[PDB]
DNA sequence: GCCATCAATATCCACCTGCAGATTCTACCAAAAGTGTATTTGGAAACTGCTCCATCAAAAGGCATGTTCAGCTGAATTCAGCTGAACATGCCTTTTGATGGAGCAGTTTCCAAATACACTTTTGGTAGAATCTGCAGGTGGATATTGATGG
DNA sequence: CCATCAATATCCACCTGCAGATTCTACCAAAAGTGTATTTGGAAACTGCTCCATCAAAAGGCATGTTCAGCTGAATTCAGCTGAACATGCCTTTTGATGGAGCAGTTTCCAAATACACTTTTGGTAGAATCTGCAGGTGGATATTGATGGC
């Protein structure tokens, strides 16, 4: 059976998703989460489709930028696998936590 | 309206893996998925709180993309293509 | 004596008001000039921040007048739960007292 | 002899050497090549240093020590001139010079000379001639030939352009017997007083007869009832105090005349043409000065001028006195009674006119501007100029003290007095020569009067109480001009003594009576 | 008769705040209650910041507020910490904080 | 019959941007040359970014500018990247960038 | 319906000037409009703040030029300043 | 006889406490006015400086450096280290976005 | 002039080198740094150098607008404000 | 390897005392600040046209979810070159105080330059239909890329 | 380890259907611009007052060299974590249609904001004189930590 060594498919999809720009998180789970937490803030609210698209794109950009920060922080410790303390440090440097 | 809940798991493991790959991450740990779900969730209540207060200032019950642009701009995360 | 050499540079400052507030909150506590400048700068930049938020709230919704609701929502944006609720309560009390005055 | 001069002058020079690191740059002659200052000889024509002084003293090249003093001051001036004030050498020279004044006097006082200081008069300001009214400004470019201001000639190249910075040295006198050079001010010798020449006290000690009595003293000046009353009051107060440092005080009126004040053209047209008041108001002007016995000589310490309008003067000036100018010198002994003495003068005047029948007195309490001398030229640099509030408090204390003796019936300011009198026209204001109010009224006519009174409320004081011909003292201008021309300064005790002696001689010999 | 600050029971000048709003070019028209509410909000924030500054001073055995006490007060309250988190404080120093790995043993 | 936009030799409307300046509540008064300068700056920025986007599209064998082309233009110009460092372009993606360490370590 | 102004036609003219045979999508037009509006708001607000700081009640070319220098770095700033001087000179020359 | 010597770290911790409990400026004055003078004349020749402006610049620079230094210490301790390294400061400046 | 014109003329120190490395160590101690690598100081020098042209230039760019050549505390504090590092106490 | 403890040290505190800095009191006044009056107006309510916001049907393929094996990556352990920490030594650089004038601000004039607004003309959105067009998407095969197969 | 080879993802040219980009016809109200009228921000000149650069001494530090305990990375080994692959199936994603809650346009109009005009108070500023919080200076003194030493 043909099998690729670990990391080859991961790097292939790294170029694949760095080449394309389509929305990468599927829509309605994000829509439903937004609806739930907004109802937690305020009930009986309504949402435009463009508004949900804007939320999705902004959150994707925020998480992906956190992901380059994550890779830099991880390779900072001579590592190629990411663990939560990496983004914790990244956010505390960014000022998001402290 | 129905009181929906527990859709934070809707941010699937392959989806978070794809987002990490787009960010240049080659290897991902197991708890990364859920803890980045939490970080995403936190950003979500912050941004929607700002947007919903914007909308309530306008005496509207429908959240528009324009107030979303307002919230992103006021959080230093200005977004283009949706007005403003 | 026209063109008096003493001074004509009246500098806007909230010093006496901050000192009075210190008196109500702590009658037996002092204050330094540097700390007074810190207080003046803090209250100032907070003023421009809150005024800019109110102005943008008025502008985006095609509203040409800044009213109490504008500053209500501006404080709600700028301040999280505890500070926001306390400031809203005290401001509502103040405006109610002014209206009933 | 060189030996005595050396044994005298080594202590001060060695004390100058003791100062470090101030005296380090002065140990050797200035070398332009070593110091990298090729322009040193372009500015300093005759340089000298401490080593030159040592070598010149060691060879006995001095026959009298004033050459030593002149050389030390000249090298001090060279160091101050070539180097900037903020530089090392300037402040080093200042410290060395200060040590020099601190050390020179006791040494040279034992060698048979009056003192050891090099004295330079204040920069003598000149006066214009084309305009006959303006003067030559100090420390500015000036025009002169064989003197004009910068704006006089402008409304051909033979003029000489310079800046007023020159200084006048003190005059020197040579003893007819010894020949030693002496300061004329220090020895208090004057040619008209002593036509036989200057003789030092050492020579007169070899003769037995001391210096003959000076007939040009303030005591022998013509006496007047007002001056006699003032001097009697001052002497009685001093005797009651019985201060050991206090001396006899002589108050003499040296000038008295009758003049008239003319209404200025604006008020002449506004009020004189209608005939409600006369064109001019007659009055009597008097000048009195106070002299005290200090160190065996008379020192002038007070001067003041009054204008007196009698009962025949038309209103509103009828039966009034006004204090035009007031000046004083703070060298009175003791200082603690100085102020207390001044009161006894002016209060003594206020009572005296009260005995004559005068009803109203006027005081213009305005502090002099810096550089403006009222009566005495060249006020001491360390004499404090009082603040206007301080001067008002001083006058208020004077009036309160006079009230305590039941001499003054009342005292107020001009604004409150006008309000109480219900004055409605500017014509009711008193008219005095050179007074501020006539000029204010003229300006107002040219272009709110009660507002002007209120602004200057504390300046003017109104007091309710109920011939010697001398061209020199007929006004404050002639005396000031003569003092400036003859360098009669009151900036120091010895200079004040010399100026008092000169003015007493002038009054005694140049009078018109 | 009564100042707008007194009518609102506020020490801060309502009229001065209204004048600043007029000259600040935030809107050509300003509501009547906007300066009052601004005065109240700034009074509130001043009240707790000076309260915490006095608490820090009395914990530091001091009776005069200094910028060190001001930073100690502002940082120790996490909300007040984020209010001036992107703000530089003069003459305040830093909080006493040492990492676990830095400590001996 | 000459418009102030054509008078200044600019493509952007000076009148509209001046009206927006007046409506923007920036001060009591607005100068005459301020809208001209503002329009010139805006047109220069849009010209530069559109030129870069067209170059990127040509590099991608594309003749229509898409948000991906705009993102490529904005990110590959360090000055323009500094201009838009805190701004997200919708449907723009990220630059292809893999660390050397991420590459195989054979 | 309410009029909603946009800079689509001006951007289209500019891109024809710089790229005659290049088109743009509607989403690209939205991105460009958002960018131009955001930079307009930023530099206009900076000019307003600068006017307020010096007690100045008018936005003229000098303070808006200064604001552009503050926000635009380097070569973009020099180009904007030069083109603005040229444009204001052309405007005042007619 | 073996003069007293503290171990590496004890004096370091003492200085940590001393400079965290104090508020005085740590950058020497005259070099700072120099630096600002040359860097300012690099942009505009013959500039003049107020004392308050220089003090404000010095305080702001010290605050920026000290905060970046906690950032750098955090980056260093993240890599199982105690000594700050140039990769730590580069990572801190990259995450802050200034780079 | 002569004398005293040779007061501390050892100008042989680079402008960036005037940061006085012990001051950098003091700042690190205030920053909670326990151990410092030997060559760190200079790069921090450069880093702080960068911050200066990040800040003062902005304030410098303010200076010519007011038709002045003297930088004031207001220019400095507003330059900090526009860069996101607002400062207190120098707004008087 | 633990730890109980002579001994030098910086520091907390018990105290203090003089001074720069903070606090108290009297007085003037232009600058706001409060009140009165006529004017203008932005937005409240009232009703309604209308766009998209929310909601239910259906199906089938794109990934979502679960399981397995192991490649190798993260984690733990030793240790040795060595870079920095602590410290004594020398001296020099920094800090504080005093002093000219280069410009920061206050006063006055007046003109090129800014609003207010009534028209008139051009012009930028834009309902609506028609033609043009770049690339979404599927096909097929030559082309690198990866991994471990014979030896 | 260097060489070939098989399984596999990639590039890429090509061709077809179409939502979207581009071209006109007509419309049309919102601006744009010109020409008076009115007002004012500020250019420009002259000048008093700050305070900033320059320069001095007094002093609180900074710059080098030495010794070495401890820091960091290279080398080594290994448990198990997640990547690659695959099977099963979940739910997706669109295309479609629909009732109506809700967004927004239009009309009316009034309490609220504004522009003066006048009277009232009042925070700034300057100078005098009193009060004091605390920065250090001096006497212990105290964990405290490195070191000597005993178990």
């Amino acid at each position: 059976p043909h099998r690729y060594r670990p990391g080859t498919v991961a790097l292939r999809e790294i170029r694949r998703y760095q080449k394309s720009t389509e929305l990468l998180i599927r829509k309605l789970p994000f829509q439903r989460l937004v609806r739930e937490i907004a109802q937690d803030f305020k009930t009986d609210l309504r949402f435009q489709s463009s508004a949900v698209m804007a939320l999705q794109e902004a959150c994707e950009a925020y998480l992906v930028g956190l992901f380059e920060d994550t890779n830099l922080c991880a390779i900072h410790a001579k590592r190629v696998t990411i663990m939560p303390k990496d983004i914790q440090l990244a956010r505390r440097i960014r000022g998001e936590r402290a | 309206r129905k009181v929906l809940r527990d859709n934070i798991q809707g941010i699937t493991k392959p989806a978070i893996r794809r987002l990490a790959r787009r960010g240049g991450v080659k290897r991902i740990s197991g708890l990364i998925y859920e803890e980045t779900r939490g970080v995403l969730k936190v950003f979500l209540e912050n941004v929607i709180r700002d947007a919903v207060t914007y909308t309530e200032h306008a005496k509207r019950k429908t959240v528009t993309a324009m107030d979303v642009v307002y919230a992103l701009k006021r959080q230093g995360r200005t977004l283009y293509g949706f007005g403003g | 004596k026209d063109g008096k050499k003493r001074k004509r540079s009246r500098k806007e400052s909230y010093s006496i008001y901050v000192y009075k507030v210190l008196k109500q909150v702590h009658p037996d506590t002092g204050i330094s000039s540097k700390a007074m400048g810190i207080m003046n700068s803090f209250v100032n930049d907070i003023f421009e921040r809150i005024a800019g938020e109110a102005s943008r709230l008025a502008h985006y919704n095609k509203r040409s007048t800044i009213t109490s609701r504008e500053i209500q929502t501006a404080v709600r944006l700028l301040l999280p739960g505890e500070l926001a609720k306390h400031a809203v309560s005290e401001g509502t009390k103040a405006v109610t007292k002014y209206t009933s005055a | 002899k060189p030996e005595e001069l050396r044994q005298a002058l080594m202590p001060t020079l060695e004390a100058l050497y003791r100062q470090d690191p101030e005296s380090l740059p002065f140990r050797q002659p200035v070398d332009p090549q070593l110091l990298g200052i090729p322009d040193y000889f372009d500015i300093v024509k005759n340089p000298m240093d401490l080593s030159t002084i040592k070598r010149k003293l060691d060879t006995g090249q001095y026959q009298e020590p004033w050459q030593y003093v002149d050389d030390v001051w000249l090298m001090f001036n060279n160091a101050w001139l070539y180097n900037r004030k903020t530089s090392r050498v300037y402040k080093f020279c200042s410290k060395l010079a200060e040590v020099f004044e601190q050390e020179i006097d006791p040494v040279m006082q034992s060698l048979g000379y009056c003192c050891g200081r090099k004295y330079e008069f204040s920069p003598q300001t000149l006066c214009c001639y084309g305009k006959q009214l303006c003067t030559i400004p100090r420390d500015a470019a000036y025009y002169s030939y064989q003197h004009f201001c910068e704006k006089c000639f402008t409304e051909k190249d033979q003029f000489e352009k310079k800046k007023n910075d020159t200084l006048d040295p003190e005059p020197f006198v040579d003893c007819k017997e010894c020949g030693r050079k002496m300061h004329q001010i220090c020895v208090l010798h004057y040619d008209i007083i002593w036509p036989s020449g200057f003789v030092c006290d050492n020579c007169l000690k070899k003769t037995g007869r001391p210096r003959k009595e000076n007939k040009f003293s303030a005591k022998r000046l013509q006496t007047t009832r007002l001056g006699n009353h003032l001097e009697d009051r001052v002497n009685k107060f001093l005797r009651r105090q019985n201060h050991p440092e206090a001396g006899e005080v002589f108050v003499r009126v040296v000038a008295s005349s009758d003049k008239t004040v003319e209404v200025k053209p604006g008020m002449k047209s506004r009020f004189v043409d209608s005939g409600e008041m006369s064109e001019s108001f007659p009055y009597r002007t008097k000048a009195l000065f106070a002299f005290e016995e200090i160190d065996g000589v008379d020192v002038c310490f007070f001067g003041m001028h009054v204008q007196e309008y009698g009962s025949d003067c038309p209103p509103p000036n009828t039966r009034r006195v006004y204090i035009s100018y007031l000046d004083s010198i703070h060298f009175f002994r003791p200082r603690c009674l100085r102020t207390a003495v001044y009161h006894e003068i002016l209060i003594g005047y206020l009572e005296y006119v009260k005995k004559l029948g005068y009803v109203t007195g006027h005081i213009w309490a305005c502090p002099p501007s810096e550089g403006d001398d009222y009566i005495f030229h060249c006020h001491p640099p360390d004499q404090k100029i009082p603040k206007p509030k301080r001067l008002q408090e001083w006058y208020k204390k004077m009036l309160d003290k006079a009230f305590a003796e039941r001499i003054i019936h009342d005292y107020k300011d001009i604004f409150k007095q006008a309000t109480e009198d219900r004055l409605t026209s500017a014509k009711e204001l008193p008219y005095f020569e050179g007074d501020f109010w006539p000029n204010v009224l003229e300006e107002s006519i040219k272009e709110k009067l009660y507002a002007t009174m209120e602004k200057h409320k504390e300046v003017f004081f109104v007091i309710h109480l109920h011939l010697l011909s001398c061209d020199l003292m007929d006004g404050r201008d002639a005396f000031l001009t003569l003092a400036r021309d003859k360098h009669w300064e009151f900036s120091s005790l010895r200079r004040s003594k010399w100026s008092t002696l000169c003015m007493l001689v002038e009054l005694h010999t140049q009078g018109q009576d | 008769a009564k100042t707008r600050s007194s009518r609102a029971g506020l020490q801060f000048p309502v009229g001065r705040v209204h004048r600043l709003l007029r000259k600040g070019n935030y809107s050509e028209r300003v509501g009547a209650g906007a300066p009052v509410y601004l005065a109240a909000v700034l009074e509130y924030l001043t009240a707790e910041i000076l309260e915490l500054a006095g608490n820090a001073a009395r914990d530091n055995k001091k009776t005069r507020i200094i910028p060190r006490h001001l930073q100690l007060a502002i940082r120790n309250d996490e909300e007040l910490n984020k209010l001036l988190g992107r703000v530089t404080i003069a003459q305040g120093g830093v909080l006493p904080n040492i990492q676990a790995v830095l400590l001996p043993k």
